[PDB]
DNA sequence: AAAATATCAT
DNA sequence: ATGATATTTT
């Protein structure tokens, strides 16, 4: 998704703004990289080329056959604004942006970077044992504050600020607490990059006036820096958003130099098993995971009964599956996420039932069932309880003294779409609290 | 529980973390977790060392449930007892569980084992011509006990009516009382000439079951708990050729004692002159020096009123010395009353055998000291792959019930509350199809139903057959040997009558309209009637077994705790709210709201 | 021409019946019978049915322990 | 697995 | 066909 | 402690 997300974000970037970010090679080195396989095809044919190369021509390139494929490569060029069209004596010519251009030259050849990848200080600090704890540590903090198991220490204020006024995890003030909703529980079972580009972009989204453009200069550099190698400290807005991504955990600082994480080689590009766990038809499950992490978020909607250091059992029940739906989840993540962690065992069994039965009968095909279909109906069903009685907030209108009064504010209320009751043999109809205000104005008029 | 941190999210384990052990080296061998503080065990039967586990845990603890991949067992006072019983001792035990533990063992756990693995052989009580021997080898043990005044080489004779006493009072001390029989020494008891027949073949399962309680190669009292359809009664028949004694059948119904005497027959090779049937039909007693006798529960437990004819073979029935005793459907000795029937016939080895030991009160315990340990038992899942009982897909119909039924349900009172939702239309329309769907397929339907009232009414308008206590004998058994042998009378009714201990392998689909009040052991025995079916090693077949019930009413609460007992053993039920292909069916019943509200009114009056 | 404030409940057969009976109980619970399969209840009683209704389906459910 | 179709009746 | 005692669940 | 259902006897 981070291959379309983020393109998304880019193209919304204002053209102006866009030309701008495109003056250091880094970032043009990263947004080469995003397009798609076919855009990085014609661009690198353009960058050594400085002449004007008309559209046939690379149509021509292209076979009969991937035809689909170059429709979208020109599309998703002209979004960015990587190609300049101009037309003149009945010729459609492109051309590369020039600034584009050069900045990806330059990158690609020896010359001047004005010190966009950084310098070298020539001190290595070992991984394994402080960058990786240290990287580990504060994404486990920040993961175990969003799934709302207790815990001593408390992310930064910034970070918390920034989850507040974020849709996923919403906070409720009337509560006094914050909780997890449908998007923060998405976040979750997205993967660690997936992770990292969400709270990154809103993060991003929410800054105004630290200029946005060093921003994104410096989250694209920080992808080319590598674990390591820390790198002498670069803009002043630059300096307090370093400090920012540092309560991220991206960057480590000594205190003077700043040691990329493994995080930001992550954030690049993407790159029994651990988290995995057996749910039986009794309903209990067992789970092969020692990570905190894992145990707290299988106890958002699971109840935890005892725990071994290699592996921690529990069972749903309906208070687990209702607590979760009462937060916000759909019974729809609940089956995602068992079936991802499903234990190799489980996938084996199923594979053997299904090889029977198309054994049995091979002319019909179904898909493959991890988990037993008894546990996920009663999950679905648990689901269909709380929606068991609809209530919705609005006004009946009744007692019109003609029916064609009444036709005609029936008709108006949904067209608009607010009418959620009507009955022609009593004359009445009611509405929604939101349309109350406009089939009002209607009727006055 | 030192030098160890406590976890960040231990809060959530309410005081049950057991991560202060470490785990193993070779935790990826070992098959078992052990815990600590509640004595559960956790088992892998998908790691190497899983078969021979699986015996050695059940014989050292009771299953509580047993899933497809991981099995949950317990350790008891009662279940160690058993162990050590079984030729087995603490050091034997101690070193095969740690060795399979993925954890070393906790000393709480250690001190549980240690204590009641050593009072195993220290009281004996032995059978003389009539009158009961408590003793023992040594002398000096037996002076302690004796000087309790709740009891009243030593042997004392015990009054007979006082032996039950004693016998808990035995398990309430430290030492107690062991049930074992040397069949071969004795021959003062005249010894019956019986043998299996050269065509008759012991099931690997069976034989094992009967190995256990002849382990030390002297018969000792106990229970054998096998599925429904696994064959009970031929582990009984060859547990009395072996012993080579009189021994007499004590069996729940008489239409199942019928089937004792026909299986006996069908398996053994024992003559009529030696066999006779103290039941309600006839009274007829065998003269042979020795020989079977198989009665019934209520004849023999009955106190107070009993005919002089009857009398007569009681009293023979308590004359002679018996070698051996079988108490099929033992999971009803507890009862009141049927308890006497223990200590009033005297016989040295006594053998339960039943599919289902489940008892709502707490006196389902209570069997460990009136007739013995629980010496073996097998699994439901097990025996489905090996073939011998058919595979079943459960299942549980939810039946809306309509607004016009509804409303009345809520007003009347708990009793009547009963009659609204086992009479529900929507109910009866989904039980008529279903028996249509069914017969298509040319498959057996057995439709149970506890309300005698509404199997009636199902009956009638179905125009089936059904059986309940008004039914007399002769009757019962014409319809049980005719829906066996006849293809127009695909489906009969039923009552709690045929609930439990009844064969009939034509059987293979099977309804419940109504049953009980939430209760696992009518489920098991009723699901048990369909898991001996004759076809159920034909490829791809599977038996069926629905649940009607009514969704908002008491039904639903009772249902899912009536089906515990199977979820435990391994079976799963799946929810059918819709029922493709009803809609399209020509006729349903009550389908006019005029035909609705007539029977509403009937039903109605009914109270 | 007459506006009333009010709450639309929309539900199965069986819970309108559950709910008329609360109302029984309480007369300030529903303010009208629109239809079978629809009800008018005063919006401050709303979440008091709604929890009420949670309440009395509770004893068509076995917990366990 | 039949959830979601209408109930029967 | 009517009595009386057990059993199983509230 | 009561109500169903079942079983045994007269
Ligand atoms: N060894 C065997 N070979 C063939 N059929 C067997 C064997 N053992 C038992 N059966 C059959 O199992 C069926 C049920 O036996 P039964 O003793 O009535 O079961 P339950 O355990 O329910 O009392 C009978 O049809 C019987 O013939
Ligand atoms: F367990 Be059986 F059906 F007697
Ligand atoms: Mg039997």
């Amino acid at each position: 998704s981070l291959k379309h997300s983020v393109t998304q974000y880019l193209e919304e970037i204002p053209q102006q703004v866009q030309n701008r970010l495109y003056t250091s090679p880094a970032t043009c080195l990263a947004i080469y990289r995003i397009l798609p396989p076919l855009a990085k095809f014609f661009i690198m044919a353009m960058v050594f080329n400085e002449n004007e190369v008309p559209l046939l021509d690379l149509d021509k390139w292209v076979n009969s056959n991937g035809k689909l494929q170059f429709q979208n490569a020109i599309k998703s060029m002209k979004s960015l604004h990587l190609l300049i069209p101009n037309k003149s004596s009945g010729t459609l010519m492109i051309n590369l942006n020039p600034t584009f251009k050069i900045s990806l030259r330059n990158a690609l050849t020896g010359g001047e970077v004005q010190n966009s990848f950084g310098v070298v200080v020539e001190e290595n600090v070992v991984s394994l044992d402080l960058l990786d704890e240290y990287s580990a540590n504060k994404w486990e903090t920040i993961l175990h504050f969003m799934v709302g198991t207790p815990l001593a220490k408390i992310p930064s204020e910034k970070v918390l600020n920034l989850l507040k006024h974020s849709k996923l995890m919403e906070e409720v003030n009337s509560t006094g607490e914050f909780k997890i909703t449908n998007e923060g529980f998405q976040f979750l079972l997205q993967e660690i990059n997936s992770q990292l580009w969400t709270l990154l972009l809103q993060y991003l989204k929410m800054i105004e006036t630290m200029d946005l453009v060093d921003v994104l200069h410096f989250i694209f550099m920080l992808g080319a820096l590598e674990v390591g190698k820390a790198y002498k400290i670069l803009s002043e807005t630059q300096r307090i958003m370093l400090q920012d991504m540092r309560d991220y955990g991206l960057v480590f600082q000594k205190h003077s130099i700043f040691y990329p994480t493994k995080l930001a080689l992550m954030l690049t590009s993407d790159t029994i098993p651990d988290g995995s766990l057996i749910v039986e038809t009794n309903f209990k499950i067992y789970s092969y995971s020692n990570s905190p992490l894992q145990i707290a978020v299988l106890s958002l909607f699971v109840h935890l009964k005892a725990r071994f250091v290699n592996m921690v059992l529990g069972q749903i029940t309906r208070e687990s599956i209702r607590r979760a739906l009462t937060n916000g989840i759909t019974a729809d993540q609940i089956i995602a996420y068992l079936e991802t962690h499903a234990h190799p065992q489980m996938r084996r069994l199923a594979e053997e039932k299904l090889e029977k039965k198309l054994e049995l009968d091979p002319n019909c095909k179904e898909p493959l069932q991890v988990l037993p279909p008894t546990v996920v109906d009663q999950i679905r069903l648990w689901q269909l309880e709380l929606d068991r009685v609809i209530t919705y907030e609005g006004s009946l209108y009744s007692d019109f003294e003609t029916s064609q009064e009444y036709n005609l504010l029936s008709k108006y209320a949904q067209d608009i779409g607010v009418l959620l009751w009507k009955d022609d043999k009593k004359k009445k109809f009611f509405i929604s609290k939101e349309g109350n205000s406009q089939v009002l104005d209607f009727a006055k008029r | 529980p030192a030098d160890f941190v406590p976890d960040s999210v231990s809060g959530m384990f309410r005081s049950h973390d057991f991560s202060y052990l470490r785990l193993r080296p070779d935790h990826a061998s070992r098959p078992l977790w052990i815990s600590p503080s509640d004595g559960r065990i956790i088992l892998e039967s998908f790691s190497p060392l899983a078969e021979q586990a699986q015996d050695f845990l059940v014989t050292i603890a009771e299953p509580i449930s047993r899933p497809s991949h991981i099995h949950e067992y317990k350790i008891t006072a009662y279940s160690l007892y058993a162990a050590v019983s079984v030729g087995l001792e603490t050091d034997d035990i101690i070193s095969v569980l740690d060795r399979l533990s993925k954890v070393p063992v906790a000393e709480s756990i250690i001190n549980f084992i240690k204590g009641a693995t050593i009072s195993y052989g220290k009281v004996k009580l032995v059978i003389k011509h009539n009158r009961y021997f408590v003793e023992t080898t040594q002398a000096d043990i037996l002076q302690m006990l004796l000087n309790d005044s709740v009891i009243g080489v030593h042997s004392f004779e015990i009054a007979n009516e006082s032996v039950e006493v004693v016998k808990k009072r035995c398990q309430e001390i430290d030492y107690p009382v062991l049930e074992e029989y040397d069949f071969r020494n004795d021959h003062r008891n005249p010894d019956l000439d019986i043998d299996l027949k050269p065509s008759t073949q012991i099931r690997p399962y069976q034989e094992k079951s009967l190995s256990k309680m002849f382990g030390n190669g002297r018969a000792r009292s106990g229970i054998i708990v096998l599925p429904c359809g696994a064959g009970k009664t031929l582990v009984g028949i060859t547990a009395a050729c072996t012993i080579k004694k009189s021994v007499i059948v004590l069996c729940t119904s008489s239409v199942s004692v019928m089937q004792w005497r026909q299986q006996f027959l069908q398996w053994c090779t024992l003559q009529p002159e030696n066999c006779a049937v103290f039941t309600s039909d006839n009274k007829e007693m065998f003269q042979t020096e020795s020989g079977l006798v198989v009665s019934t529960y209520s004849m023999v437990a009955n106190t107070r009123n009993r005919s002089h004819d009857s009398q007569k073979v009681m009293d023979f029935l308590t004359g002679r010395e018996w070698g051996f005793i079988i108490l099929d459907e033992v999971h009803v000795v507890p009862a009141a009353m049927f308890r006497r029937v223990v200590s009033t016939i005297a016989a040295h080895a006594k053998l339960g055998l039943t599919a289902t030991l489940v008892r709502e009160d707490d006196k389902i315990g209570d069997l460990n000291f009136l007739i013995g340990p629980k010496l073996y038992e097998a699994n439901w899942m097990e025996l489905s792959q090996k073939g011998h009982i058919a595979n079943v897909q459960c299942a549980e119909v939810w039946c809306p019930m309509t607004a016009e039924f509804y409303q009345e349900y809520l007003r009347e009172t708990a009793r009547k509350r009963m009659l609204l939702y086992i009479m529900n239309p929507t109910k009866f329309q989904a039980c008529q199809f279903l028996i249509q769907y069914h017969e298509r397929r040319g498959d057996k339907i057995i439709v149970f139903s506890d309300n005698v009232y509404a199997l009636q009414e199902y009956a009638l308008k179905m125009g089936k057959p059904f059986i309940y206590g008004s039914t007399p004998q002769q009757e019962r058994m014409n319809i049980l040997q005719n829906f066996q042998y006849n293809d127009q009378i695909n489906t009969i009714f039923l009552s709690k009558v045929g609930d439990t201990s009844i064969d009939l392998p034509e059987a293979t689909c099977l309804i419940q309209i109504s049953s009980h009040y939430g209760s696992r052991r009518q489920e098991a025995q009723r699901l048990g009637r369909i898991l001996r079916a004759k076809r159920r090693n034909d490829e791809g077949f599977n038996a069926f077994f629905y649940s009607l019930v009514s969704k908002d009413t008491q039904e639903m609460y009772y249902s899912t705790k009536r089906q515990a007992f199977l979820v435990d053993q391994g079976y799963a039920f799946k929810v059918i709210t819709h029922l493709h292909g009803m809609e399209n069916i020509p006729n349903l019943a009550y389908a006019s709201p005029r035909e609705r509200r007539e029977l509403l009114q009937e039903v109605l009056l009914k109270n | 021409a007459r506006a009333r404030k009010g709450a639309l409940v929309q539900c199965d057969p069986s819970i309108k019946a559950l709910i008329l009976q609360i109302d029984a109980k309480m007369s300030d619970i529903v303010l009208e019978e629109l239809d079978d399969t629809h009800l008018l209840v005063n919006p401050s009683k709303v979440e008091f049915v709604k929890h009420e209704l949670n309440r009395l389906l509770s004893k068509n459910i076995y917990n366990p322990m | 697995s039949t959830i979601g179709k209408t109930a029967l009746g």
